[PDB]
């Protein structure tokens, strides 16, 4: 309900202007920062080509 | 029963909702008052089309 007597609506259309940018493939900071303090080997079945 | 009303009539679409209504809404589908402008002074040509 608004400021009134009176209903809204919000929708996933409405989540337009958000999940659109050029942000969420923005991944550079990301696999830096969990790099350090490695991890051991992890027997990379699927893992590996 | 006394004097009479008179009935006019404007066209819509069937798919105007009805949310619209149950509310002190405007008929011509625009906040039409010269009151709601931000003072321009031809906002108000601007503010209903």
């Amino acid at each position: 309900w608004g400021k009134d007597h009176q209903v809204l609506r919000l929708s996933m259309e409405n989540a337009v202007g958000t999940v659109c940018h050029p942000s969420l493939m923005n991944i550079d900071a990301a696999v830096g920062g969990v790099n350090h303090d490695p991890v051991e080997a992890a027997n990379p079945y699927g893992a590996y080509v | 029963h006394g004097q009479d009303a008179v009935c006019e009539f404007i066209a819509t679409p069937v798919a105007t909702d009805i949310n619209y209504f149950r509310r002190p809404c405007n008929p011509r589908g625009r906040a039409a008052g010269g009151v709601y402008a931000g003072d321009k002074e031809g906002d108000v040509i601007a503010l209903m089309y």
